[PDB]
């Protein structure tokens, strides 16, 4: 009936969403908020304990002259203060990143060829199972060969393990199911058929190293840690000399020749090793999100779960901490996953496309871009004009620009079945938005959006790239909030509409279809809400080795 | 060749191990079959696996170096490259890690030798490995109490001996028989049980270990007391240091 | 005229080509053939037209296992290779009569591209070769089939991969012997980041040619790095001559004398005899039944020891027809020669040090791999200044098929394309010829 | 009288330390150990809870056929099993790294020049104090300008703050003392005078960002997080426009022009940004350790406290996790800070030098290197030969090589007062050791030690460097255990003997003389022991925001 | 003179070397040029400025004709001046590494 955001707006304000006027200044400042009151009290205790002033509401300007809003986490009935969605205050958000950072995919195909060709030994579903029992002892940090080894405490590293998957059902059947990511169990029939065809008779490990290690160290640790314990377990299970020439072949295969990192390394100005957020391409992020395999009948839900995944990771943790820090960028991101606002805009666009073209049935050209992106942009902007509560909610121009353009781009991609024309729609939305309201985002919001139109279909060296392959290190995109997570959504959009099992990498898609992960990637926004309520239990805590 | 400086028995023993014209003393008799069993790379009577076709069946490039360098028999046949690995007790084992690798590359063709503190390894074509391994096991390269054939779990070189004077072995691949005073190899070098144990003979007595050892120790001959050997090492240090600075 | 040294130059059959050549006629700074080889390697690119076509047909672009469903393009690229290559050359060339070369190979499945030297005369480095070639072929393919604005970005992905999201050309279907400048371990390292397997591939497993190309590249890098400046220049030039150029037929003759039954140890004995015979070393002091050797020319002793090192590798790894033991030869040749003489080993211990880590990182769990994937820019094998890697190239050339990560596995594209260039394939022949040409110019 | 290690050997074994024989195989394997028994039970619980096999003592080879030793943490009376000194199991070790990783030093000279010259405003100790109260609100992640900002929970980020120091005593006295690192309080008279002369009228911030952020993100986050909140506080405290041209100057000053990172970024093969262990030069590490200012009358204690700091960080965390992983390298490192073994060897060398030359009175040449390094090397190796229990204790050759050469190198530096001849002694020790026992370390232990002698005094591009400037990224040193922490000790050695206040950077030395740090850098080995006993309370825990 | 080498605020106490470099700039520059040049008549340029406080160096183009990139310029220049300064004052093997640090900084650790 209502727009999907009406309940949220009603929960925020005393006024009806349509009302143009309100009352300020008499709300008690920070005292209106349970959370800010908790912070003020905490700041006093912290300062006293350590002998240095810390949090103090009297420093600078006085928060809370307007209503400090609750936010509904989209698709949930959970309403929380915005502070509960700051990544520092939300264990679910921290664990989502840890679960990606500590994952690598490592093939066994080169390794098995070394065993059979160089060593002259046999590989069977039986030897593989033995290897897997060995590596699941070894991977968390325990010994298999040497005498007088000291080891990691198993309870501190309980979240570390190794599983395998293959497209060959019979071989998968022969391996102990405790070690197997069952593609036929986790995916719907047509999707499972596609993924098994992509993988074929290949056998791949999904390695997850301990969260406590990932937090002590960095992302570039993951593929190295993985390789060391794969190496030990190959020695143990296949009876090599513990350190012969063939051992080097296994190292090179596991570290280089058949490894899939979640993120590639970054240039010097933003120097980082592998498996950091900036190296994760938009296509991978879409495939890490598991909404595709549970919500496949709803392409909007799938696309917007990917937007939530990316907005949090790319804006809050990556741009808001790795690349800057401080108070950071919580609400730049929450705009994309709260109050069912982006949902309303994107369901509108989906229905528009569905009624006019049919999904994936529009011509893949500029005519379609001009049609869909313009229509959806005008809808979104009209909602801010008709509902003053909505405009006061998403108060920053950057936040409105991202949300409107995300709906416009996803909807264009719903029509064409192609992410590149979806991207063209995103940029057109920005241009129309700017002229309509004589504003867009913050000072430097549209660096990429002004370069945008010309670089969508460019083929030049550092300009030309399918959107799925782009990411936070694509030059235009390397700096600014309110884009990266939304691009991940646009990457997902045409594939969700087409019913594709994956966006860019099928191995990555399968790798996170794993019930033994700590974070539930099938319900990203549900997890964010759980973290906001302080009900999420992360891995990597040191409680076992510290005083009571 | 002079091989090594020094005027101690240790220094002479090091020279002897390296000198291909010095005939190593044979201490024990081991069958061809039992060498294969100890290695554990194939069963007795199993054909040598190959890693590539015989050289006579491949079209090798026009190459003067290939013409001048005679391939070992295992290379001609296309054998796998396999290994044998030894651990030597710091309590006066006859051979020691660097002594082995230096000697190997003086005595043997087509050899890949590696030195570590608790283990020493040679890798070469399988059928040639078997020939070399006979010599390594039968001669004074090996003492069945103070040395061990170990492809993994090598811990022991630095450990105290047990009551029988045997070196520690986590997998106990060599067992001292109190009834014979002889050592039997009960497992192959990777630690899998042998169908029938291999007689490795008696451990050398204290006096003979002293005569034969290549490790310097304060309770044997100390390195600091082989002043000519120390002098050459200090010379190497100084000349390396000066050379890195200028010429 | 800077140094008085002269060497005799031979071919790879051990025949004298040119006697009494001034040492500096072999310098990277002077020798026009070394200049041509370096400038060739900067400007040469292999293009896999078949790979591009298959990537497009399947939408498998941007790295391992990657695919974008719905983006497939069926283009007859190999079938129209002649027209596409001609169109590409028109964009790559500066003028119609310059040194641009574009040659189809494998029935059009591959292309050898040599970007004109004029482009490098006004470039800071070497990346113009892959980047100019990539965009010329992307544009040529788009123009050939009139690929729409909407689909053209797929052709770009098929050619150059995930760049610029990735720093490298991840998933690219072009290849060069050099890698991107960002991957340098230090300034001046670019000619060192050429995989050993690439060198062996380019020289078609000819042991002496592989040793030569490797030494030329390594020692030329030593000049760019500033290591061969001033006090150390002569040592580096003598190393190039004796270890890589087979000067005075020393390597060849040590191999001939020890090839039938020899070992690393017997090669050492012969080399020490030869050095003594030629007056490079003399007995400095007598201990107890032990002669301590000295020298009035450490650079020449180093050169002789380096030639022995190369010969010992050819004898030891040649006997095994297996490359893995080269790490052992590099270690113990140097370890043994020091205790045999009382003189420092090759590169004053640095080859031995490199060999220790090289052995570890080719027989352990921690990294590295087989001999063929190393190079002078690898963290494991960068430490010796030009004296270690040439032996690894020799060893891999002699390998009869014991390696999993062989040149066939890592360098197939390099082999088909770069081996077509005569001066890459037979570098020793050309550097010797050029040195004779500029003989009385030094 | 007794060797310093004798009591430890008596605690480990029933036998007298001199006895050559013992009993094996009859100890019950892992059952002899309280810690391994804890691990076996924890592995059962972990596997049962998650449905995947994990720690299993029966995988591979059976640990504990020999005595699984307790280790004495050197200079303490604490005996623990080796597993308690694994960095994963030791919260003190993790917090030591976090305290380094989350620190930057940022000048205020430039910044104050911009305020006076470009904004035309005055800077006084009063304005600096107002700025400091502001930035201590802001730095942990709280707002000072915008309305409707969400903030970090003050209790989660209680460990984050900003202090300043200056060499000008009278100005330091005028800034509120809660914010000042008092050089005259923390350092002895002569050292205080040296450090104050070095800093002069300069004013420097020591910024520490939250541990929880450092663990979620990486080291390269630190200087960025620092700069954002320095920027906000400059705006607030000095009444800028919140975002004018001058704001860019403060950004460039805080991020580039006057920032001192703990570690510099690393090349691609081991790609990492700033403030990771590989970028920390040996001279900085020696200066981070605060033993110099409390144990200034015992140069051996100072040098070995630095070795403990470096062995743990460089071998256990950096090489053992960042660069590899798994079970890792606990005992490669513990060899340098347990059982008072390195202490015995180094006190011998110091007494030898003191007795023959006098500290820092030897000629700085090869004659001194040959004398001292040879003498000390022979002493150390003799102890392994005289005491079979000692040889069984430090069972790996790598561990003996590092300990013996560390004593030889430190002693040579005690003699010459110069770290470079100390380094030459280290390499000579290795060469003698190798020939004496016909073994040295593991397969690839002496890559750097064979290159070593020639590269000590080289002046070539990537070879020549004073030891103080070398670090984990110096090419020869980039790979291998049993060197880097010891080199840090040798760097400290001549400066400890000389009585120098610092080794390489005075700002780094002062920056860690701060009682508000979580880890106690004045007693590193005491802290390791506290962590081993599970008595250390780290920062960064998520208990407040998770289920109870 | 101050042993302040290797980056901002960095200093190694006890490593000070008192060398009159600017006073002997002409001799040092001539020695450096001899190492930087390939031949005598080539396009190497070494020119003193500011009374010997500064030097303009142009490394001969022949070095770049056989180089992959451009780093030969700072690296060849640095080592020529390091060696020239060492030779000028007969700096000992033990102290020469300080001259290297003063010219090129903390490379290669950085
Ligand atoms: C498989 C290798 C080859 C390789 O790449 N790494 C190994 C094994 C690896 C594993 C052993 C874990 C396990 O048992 O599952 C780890 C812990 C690294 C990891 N993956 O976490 C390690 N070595 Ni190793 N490794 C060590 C050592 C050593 C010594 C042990 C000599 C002895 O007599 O016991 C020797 C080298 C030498 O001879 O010098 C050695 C060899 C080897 N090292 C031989 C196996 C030897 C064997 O078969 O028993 N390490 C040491 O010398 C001390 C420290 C120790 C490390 C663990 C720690 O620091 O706590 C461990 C460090
Ligand atoms: C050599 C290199 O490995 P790669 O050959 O690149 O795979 C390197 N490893 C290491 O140096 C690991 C060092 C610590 C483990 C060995 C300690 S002795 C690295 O991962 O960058
Ligand atoms: O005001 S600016 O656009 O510079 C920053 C927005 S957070
Ligand atoms: O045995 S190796 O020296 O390769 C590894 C030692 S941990
Ligand atoms: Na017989
Ligand atoms: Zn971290």
């Amino acid at each position: 009936a209502d727009k999907l955001f009406i309940n949220a707006l009603k929960k925020k304000f005393e006024e009806s969403p349509e009302e143009k006027k309100t009352t300020f200044y008499t709300l008690g400042g920070w005292k209106q908020s349970e959370r800010k009151t908790e912070f003020v009290n905490a700041g006093k205790e912290v300062a006293a304990k350590r002998g240095i002033p810390q949090y103090n509401p009297d420093i600078g300007t006085p928060l809370g002259q307007r209503v400090l809003m609750p936010y509904q986490v989209s698709t949930t009935d959970t309403y929380v203060e915005g502070d509960d969605l700051h990544f520092v205050n939300n264990a679910a958000m921290q664990q989502m990143w840890d679960d990606i950072r500590r994952t690598v995919i490592v093939g066994l195909n080169h390794a098995h060829a070394v065993i059979e060709k160089r060593l002259g030994k046999e590989v069977t579903p039986e030897t593989i199972t033995h290897y897997l029992e060995t590596v699941n002892h070894a991977m968390p940090g325990a010994a298999v060969v040497q005498e007088h080894m000291v080891e990691t405490h198993p309870a501190l590293v309980a979240d570390s393990y190794v599983k395998v998957f293959t497209g060959n059902d019979e071989i998968a059947d022969e391996i102990d199911p405790a070690f197997v990511i069952d593609i036929n169990k986790q995916f719907p029939e047509d999707q499972a058929e596609t993924l098994k065809a992509e993988v074929g008779d290949g056998i791949w490990q999904v390695v997850r190293i301990p969260t406590i290690v990932s937090r002590t160290c960095d992302g570039a640790t993951t593929s190295r840690w993985s390789a060391m314990q794969i190496g030990m377990s190959m020695i143990s299970a296949y009876k090599q000399a513990a350190g012969e020439a063939a051992t080097g072949d296994f190292a090179y295969a596991a570290k280089h020749a058949e490894v899939i990192h979640m993120g590639t390394y970054l240039p010097v100005r933003r120097a980082r090793g592998e498996n950091e957020p900036g190296g994760v391409p938009f296509g991978y992020l879409a495939d890490i999100c598991q909404s595709s395999r549970v919500n496949y009948e709803d392409p909007v839900r799938v696309s917007l779960d990917v937007v939530a995944t990316g907005a949090m990771l790319y804006d809050q943790i990556w741009l808001g901490s790795y690349m800057s820090g401080g108070v950071g960028f919580t609400q730049y991101a929450t705009a994309a996953y709260t109050d069912n606002i982006l949902d309303d805009f994107t369901y509108f666009g989906k229905e528009y496309v569905e009624d006019k073209y049919g999904l994936c049935e529009a011509p893949n050209n500029m005519d379609t871009v001009l049609d869909v992106a313009t229509e959806v942009t005008f809808y979104g902007l009209e909602q801010y004009e008709e509902y003053p509560a909505l405009l006061e909610d998403q108060f920053g121009g950057s936040q409105r620009a991202a949300v409107v353009a995300a709906a416009a781009g996803c909807s264009t991609a719903f029509a064409t079945g192609n992410a590149q024309t979806g991207l063209s729609g995103w940029y057109l939305s920005m241009y129309l938005h700017k002229e309509q309201h004589s504003r867009l985002g913050f000072y430097g919001y549209d660096l990429q959006d002004q370069c945008g139109a010309s670089n969508v279909f460019s083929i030049r060296g550092d300009e030309g790239l399918p959107l799925e392959l782009r990411g936070p290190n694509y030059p235009n995109y390397a700096m600014n909030v309110g884009h990266q997570g939304e691009y991940a959504g646009i990457s997902q959009a045409p594939h969700a509409a087409r019913g594709d099992a994956f966006v860019f990498n099928p191995l990555v898609k399968i790798a996170f279809a794993d019930d033994n992960l700590v974070f539930d990637f099938t319900n990203v926004r549900g997890e964010f809400a759980k973290g906001a309520l302080r009900e999420f239990e992360p891995a990597g805590e040191r409680a076992l080795i510290t005083p009571a | 060749a002079q091989y090594y400086p020094g005027t101690t028995k240790v220094a002479q023993n090091r020279r002897n191990f390296c000198n291909p014209e010095y005939e190593l003393e044979k201490l024990r008799e081991i069958s061809d079959e039992d060498v294969v069993k100890i290695l554990g790379h194939r069963a007795p009577g199993e054909e040598y696996p190959s890693v590539h076709p015989p050289l006579e069946e491949m079209d090798e490039p026009e190459d003067a170096i290939r013409e001048m360098v005679e391939p070992i028999d295992g290379a001609k046949a296309g054998d796998r490259v396999r290994y044998i690995q030894f651990t030597d007790s710091m309590y006066f084992a006859p051979a020691q890690p660097y002594v082995r690798s230096r000697a190997y590359l003086c005595r043997y063709r087509g050899a890949d030798a590696g030195t570590l503190s608790g283990r020493q390894i040679i890798e070469t074509r399988e059928r040639d490995l078997e020939k070399i391994s006979k010599e390594l096991l039968e001669t004074e390269f090996f003492d069945p109490a103070r040395s061990g054939v170990r492809g993994k779990s090598v811990h022991g070189h630095s450990l105290r001996l047990d009551e029988d004077g045997m070196m520690f072995d986590m997998l106990r691949r060599q067992i001292y028989n109190k009834d014979t005073g002889r050592v039997e190899m009960v497992k192959n070098q990777i630690g899998d049980e042998l169908d029938e144990p291999v007689d490795l003979g008696e451990p050398l007595d204290e006096e003979t270990l002293m005569e034969k050892t290549t490790i310097y120790r304060v309770d044997g001959e100390a390195y600091r007391d082989d002043v000519e050997a120390v002098e050459i090492m200090q010379r190497i240090h100084v000349l390396r240091s000066q050379g890195g600075f200028n010429l | 005229a800077k140094f008085e040294d002269k060497v005799d130059l031979y071919d790879d059959r051990g025949n004298l080509v040119e006697e009494q050549v001034p040492l500096e006629a072999l310098s990277p700074l002077r020798n026009p053939a070394i200049k041509s080889i370096v400038q060739g390697i900067k400007r040469t690119v292999a293009v896999n037209l078949e790979g591009i076509e298959n990537a497009l047909k399947t939408a498998k672009v941007g790295g391992p296992a990657c695919k974008i469903m719905g983006r497939e393009l069926d283009l007859d690229i190999v079938g129209n290779a002649e027209s596409i290559a001609a169109a590409a050359k028109e964009m790559i060339q500066v003028t119609e009569d310059d040194d641009t070369n574009v040659e189809l190979l494998g029935g059009g499945k591959r292309a050898l591209v040599q970007v004109p030297s004029a482009r490098f005369d006004v470039a800071a480095e070497y990346s113009a070769a892959p980047l100019v070639t990539a965009t010329a072929f992307v544009q040529a393919i788009i123009n050939e089939f009139d690929v729409s604005m909407y689909d053209a970005n797929m052709v770009k992905a098929a050619v150059l991969g995930r760049y610029p999201q990735s720093v490298e050309y991840m998933g690219a279907n072009i290849a060069t012997m050099l890698d991107i400048p960002q991957k340098l371990e230090g300034p001046g390292y670019a000619l060192r980041n050429i995989m050993v397997n690439h060198v062996v591939a380019a020289t078609l497993k000819n042991t002496l040619q592989a040793a030569a190309l490797s030494t030329i590249l390594e020692q030329t890098a030593m000049f760019e790095m500033g290591d061969a400046v001033g006090a150390f220049e002569r040592m580096h030039l003598l190393g190039l001559a004796y270890q890589g150029m087979n000067a005075d037929n020393l390597v060849f003759d040590l191999v001939k004398a020890n090839g039938k039954e020899g070992t690393v140890g017997s090669v050492i004995a012969d080399l020490v005899e030869r050095a003594l015979e030629d007056g490079v070393i003399k007995v400095e002091k007598e201990l107890t039944d032990y002669k301590v050797y000295g020298t009035d020319d450490l650079a020449m002793w180093n050169a002789y020891a380096a030639a022995g090192l190369m010969a010992a590798t050819m004898v030891n790894q040649g006997a095994a027809r297996a490359a893995q033991g080269v790490s052992s030869t590099l270690l113990y040749y140097n370890d043994l020669i020091e205790f045999e003489t009382g003189l420092p080993s090759v590169d004053f211990g640095k080859v031995e040090g490199t060999a220790v880590g090289f052995s570890f990182f080719s027989h352990s769990i921690y990294g590295g791999g087989g001999p063929g994937i190393f190079n002078g820019n690898h963290i494991v094998t960068r430490h010796s200044k030009g004296f270690a890697i040439p032996c690894v190239a020799a060893a891999m050339a002699l390998d009869a098929g014991t390696q999993m990560f062989s040149p066939e596995a890592t360098s197939g594209l390099i082999k088909e394309v770069f081996s077509q260039v005569d001066e890459f394939r037979e570098p020793l022949k050309y550097v010797v010829e050029a040195a004779a040409e500029i003989k009385n110019e030094i």
